[PDB]
């Protein structure tokens, strides 16, 4: 998909989230059974929240004919990054998951792109950060 | 007065070979003579130029690429050019000389883009309104590369030529070859005047390459075999036209030397009848269109 | 040609229409006729101490369906294994031309074997999974390999299975026999 | 002689399936043009339900139908006036479905319930979308210049019959129904007058 | 030979879902997408789905043959109005159910108010044994959306088209009192056939009094 | 083949929660939407919530098999009044449960009181032993809504037809008695069933009796 390059310019891409995932992935010994946590603490429950922000606008764009982005969509973006500021603040491990995948920062280059690929490529990332988070659990 | 006819084809054609479900990507020089007489039968036209000083030759495959030439039936991997049947216009001095290898022969077999063929499964409904059955049925068509086309070399006076002319015109909406006023054969037609073909037909050579499918009359069949390498090609069909007989009428079975035969003796062809007792002569050319080259 | 092979063929429902070295016609049951195809390559090797090889084209076709048109089509995927690829067999579809050896064991073994014993032990899976399995392998977008992995984990099929599947999704080649093998599994399957 | 052209438009307004293999996918396609695979309307298709439909009207066997689309019955030999080409899908059709990145054709599925076990059976058919366009081509042969302009309405009582029916396919389910733009009616051989006839 | 047209709308009462498939979803989104016409992106009412609806509520209400494997068993009526299939007694069927299309004027009313056509219906399944439910988001035709619908009759026989039009109008009502579409029996598919205009198209027949 | 058609009331004895999803919602606002009808934007209940927690109630009633795994393992009272999808034994339902509509009386009335349909109530979770607390705001039906339920069952057998009846008033019983909807062991969904009328909207049967 090519949606970002992170700091020290590695692209993001399912691939890449898959990898993210992977490195952000643990194995604590608590109570004797190995239990996995994934980006210091990120629950599926938080994660899910989080697709269904990601949902409410696709359905918008996904239905929608036109490619560029309608206002009101547009605004539905800026709302997601909110979105994940308060999560973020909320929970360390949001945090910690937005600031590892970038996903607060490529909103602003979905919203810069004004595009209809562009946000369907962000929402296949973000799946696919759902996806991996679930399989490497 | 030899003239270039390129055709270009809108929709796929059938050129059937032996039934309805095989198709070939060329005709012989008698289906578009048959043709040509049956558009001058409807626009009313006097045969006497057709059948007297027209001289044609099979439709032979064009590329943007290239114009192909049939393969001459010279002795030179011999599965590599057994498989090649046409030789661009370029490459058959080379093709002639032997200069050619196998792998170039290969080369050349991958050169041409004429088409691609295809099965088209059609149905019969007549018999399901009186309690009978859909009747499945195939028709094989041909569908050409948009640059791909068959072209064909017409040679006479200028009288026969403009008759050509009109009869190619009303031929593109008539169509060709078979399953054509049920889909298929409409052909859009251009005459030119082609410097490659004439001055590559001005040639003197010692061996005499049949363009057209063609055979020679009785006298002239005994000095044209001697020394021969040819491929006797049956020629066969049913009569098409309304007047010949109140049924459908076979033609009486013809051979023709195949195009591309080589003849050491050239031999005039010449317009025969296969008819058997109808209300008209049905013609079938055989005349003898010759490319002369050096071996 | 003419002798062995009425023994290689033994106990198998299939009608040899013409044999030869130039050319061989066989009609059998689909899954008789594979097995059969590979016994004879291996048999062939045998024979010959190798330095010969077989290219075949497999096609399957309803049995109403006309035999010229069978021989028609099958004679197109023969051509298409003998063009390149000369000793590789062409099975059911242009898009599937496969090495004997691969389509023996990197498919019908390492592949299909697997997935037969998981699907028949697990009471949780299906026909239905393994069509859900395929609809993401044929789409062949990147997000459907992650789609696949979030079906996988769903699953719960064997880990090594699931990294199994997971790997040859990822790989082309890999894909190519994971969706023959899934297609031959449901063909073997449905009743 | 005279060759008259009828260039006109088929507008698709359910979707189509002429018809004419992999487990879990499309079990019937539709005929697409070889080199190009776009989808095509096949002469054949259109000329046989032509003249059904002006078959049922009149009612086949009828010395005008003959006449229009050829017989060869013993006796009867008769060319075929109306020569209806494969109907190709439009250069317009493809900008317009290429915008939106519309595919030609959809996959359309459904299936059957059993009267006795109530079970469903699935089955996926590939339909030309709605909205494309076919570039249709129709050559009428002058055999006789006092049965033009009945023949012509003839054409007309069968293509406005077509526009109340649908062309090869499911049709009773939803499916084949379309519209003609009759863009030409021109004198393309000899000196006919042409400008009279109408096919809508 | 005529061909009588009858045109109108149909209204969805509750929520209607025509599946589609062919289309991998995306994970958290809705699984069971409904029919949509590619071009418009807006659902469609199949005309399969309606005859095949019509046809079975027509035959339980008629009758079935005891042990009746194929729909060519049907009665006589059915296979005169419907089709019929059978070796040496092929049926053309009169009637030919064309595909519903969301209404232009439902579009403005959605439009306007700012409405999605479909929604979004989250339910879930509770195990019998672990008492676990499970969630599923399925799209749904809204209510108040509406499909135009067109339907073409063959008038073969002119005997038999008043009685012909009487089984419809009973297909119809059953029809209405019956839903549409998949899980119906859940609450969903409910529609009402309240626009109808009939008009001969073709032909001389009288289609005054149907 | 005849169809029955029962109409009447649902009507909420306590704050009725149905959940529905992918609702955004505002910082400190609702942030547990219950279900609403897209076009009116009312609360509504849906068939199959309804449809679920009568077969499960009445299932569960009857008695569940040891080791039930699936609903198709039901008894067969309740999967002929329910259907059942079970691989050779495939059973249509005769109930047809529709989605139940806020009915404009109950709306008129909240209307003269001015009293908005849908309450929102304040509840938290309080950790036992650090006393941390979460606040949740959550969407009940304010007290005293009515639901238009209508209810299509099919007569399939006509000797069937009283015990179904019979099975139908006892699953009924049970769910008044139970809640609709979730948090009913916190209160959440008590319900009251009225009936309007039961009548025989398709063929002859005679459903005065019932």
């Amino acid at each position: 998909m090519e949606l970002a390059k992170t700091k020290t310019g590695e692209m993001i891409d399912l691939n890449f989230a898959r990898k993210v995932v992977e490195e952000n992935k643990r194995v604590k010994d608590n109570r004797g059974r190995q239990e996995i946590v994934l980006f210091n603490g990120l629950t599926t429950s938080k994660l899910r929240n989080l697709l269904e922000l990601i949902n409410h606008v696709y359905t918008k764009v996904y239905n929608s004919d036109d490619t560029t982005l309608s206002e009101d969509v547009r605004d539905e973006l800026e709302y997601l990054k909110v979105k994940f500021a308060y999560e973020s603040g909320r929970e360390p491990a949001v945090r910690t998951f937005i600031e590892k995948t970038y996903v607060d920062k490529l909103v602003d280059v979905v919203l810069k792109k004004n595009t209809k690929k562009i946000f369907l490529d962000y929402c296949k990332y973000f799946e696919a950060l759902v996806a991996y988070a679930k399989f490497y659990r | 007065v030899v003239k270039l006819v390129k055709l270009t084809f809108k929709s796929p054609v059938h050129f059937g070979m032996k039934r309805l479900s095989d198709s070939n990507h060329t005709i012989a020089a008698d289906t578009l003579f048959s043709a040509l007489i049956i558009e001058a039968l409807q626009q009313q036209l006097e045969l006497s130029h057709l059948l007297n000083n027209l001289v044609i030759t099979d439709l032979f495959p064009y590329n943007k690429t290239s114009y192909f030439l049939p393969k001459p039936l010279i002795r030179i991997g011999y599965k590599a050019f057994k498989k090649l049947t046409y030789i661009p216009v370029e490459n058959y001095s080379e093709y002639l000389r032997g200069e050619i290898d196998s792998l170039e022969a290969s080369k050349i077999a991958e050169s041409l883009n004429l088409g691609k063929a295809s099965l088209s499964t059609k149905v019969s409904l007549q018999a399901v309104d009186h309690n009978g059955e859909s009747e499945p049925y195939s028709v094989g068509n041909f569908t050409f590369y948009p640059e791909s086309g068959l072209y064909f070399l017409a040679k006479g006076n200028a009288d026969t030529i403009g008759q050509l002319e009109i009869l190619m015109h009303a031929l593109q909406y008539s169509g060709i070859g078979g399953k054509r006023s049920a889909g298929y054969g409409q052909f859009r037609c251009t005459i030119e005047d082609s410097g490659k073909f004439d001055s590559l037909l001005s040639q003197t050579g010692n061996i005499a390459i049949l363009l057209s499918s063609a055979m020679a009359s009785d006298e002239e069949l005994v000095d044209c075999l001697e020394d021969a390498r040819y491929l006797l090609k049956k020629r066969t069909g049913f009569v098409q036209s309304k007047t010949y007989a109140d049924q459908l009428v076979k033609k009486k079975d013809f051979y023709a030397f195949s195009a591309g035969s080589t003849f050491y003796q050239k031999f005039n062809g010449k317009i025969f009848d296969v008819s058997d007792n109808g209300r008209h002569s049905v013609y079938r050319y055989a005349k003898a269109f010759w490319l002369e080259g050096k071996i | 040609f003419k002798f062995e092979l009425s023994n290689i063929l033994k106990g198998a429902r299939i009608s040899v229409i013409y044999s030869g070295g130039d050319d061989l016609f066989l009609i059998g049951a689909w899954d008789d006729v594979i097995s059969k195809a590979l016994v004879l390559r291996k048999a062939f090797t045998r024979f010959s101490a190798g330095k010969l090889t077989f290219s075949a084209g497999i096609g399957m076709y309803p049995v109403k369906y006309p035999i010229s048109k069978m021989a028609s089509e099958t004679g197109v995927l023969e051509d298409l294994a003998k063009r390149g690829e000369k000793n590789q067999v062409a099975l059911w579809n242009d898009s599937k031309v496969f090495g004997w050896s691969q389509l023996e064991e990197q498919i019908l073994k390492e592949k299909m074997i697997p997935l037969q014993e998981a699907l028949t032990n697990s009471q949780e899976h299906g026909k239905s999974f393994l069509y859900k399995m395929l609809e993401l392998l044929r789409n062949e977008d990147q997000i459907n390999i992650a789609r696949l992995a979030y079906l996988l984990a769903r699953s719960s099929l064997s880990e090594e299975l699931t990294q199994s599947i997971f790997a040859w999704s990822q790989n082309k080649q890999q894909k190519v026999e994971l969706i023959t093998a899934i297609e031959y599994l449901v063909y073997q399957i449905r009743e | 002689y005279s060759k008259i052209r009828i260039v006109g438009k088929i507008d698709v307004l359910t979707g189509l399936h002429i018809g004419g293999s992999m487990i879990g996918a499309i079990a019937s396609p539709v005929v697409r043009d070889p080199y190009s695979r776009l989808p095509i309307i096949p002469g054949s298709s259109i000329k046989g339900k032509m003249r059904s439909l002006l078959a049922k009207h009149i009612g086949q066997d009828a010395p005008e139908i003959l006449r229009l689309f050829g017989s060869s019955q013993k006796g009867a030999i008769q060319s075929s006036r109306l020569q209806i080409s494969d109907a190709f899908f439009s250069k317009a059709s493809q900008e317009e479905f290429d915008k939106k990145d519309l595919a030609y054709t959809e996959t359309k599925f459904e299936n059957t319930i059993s009267r006795l076990t109530a079970v469903a059976n699935p089955r996926q058919i590939e339909r030309v979308t709605r909205g494309a366009s076919f570039d249709f081509h129709i050559i009428y042969n002058v055999e006789n210049i006092n049965e033009v302009m009945a023949d012509f309405e003839n054409i007309k009582t069968a293509i406005h019959l077509l526009e109340n029916d649908y062309l090869g396919g499911g049709g009773t389910r939803g499916n084949g129904r379309i519209r003609f733009v009759i863009d030409s009616i021109d004198t393309v051989v000899g000196d006919f007058d042409s400008s009279n006839l109408s096919i809508k």
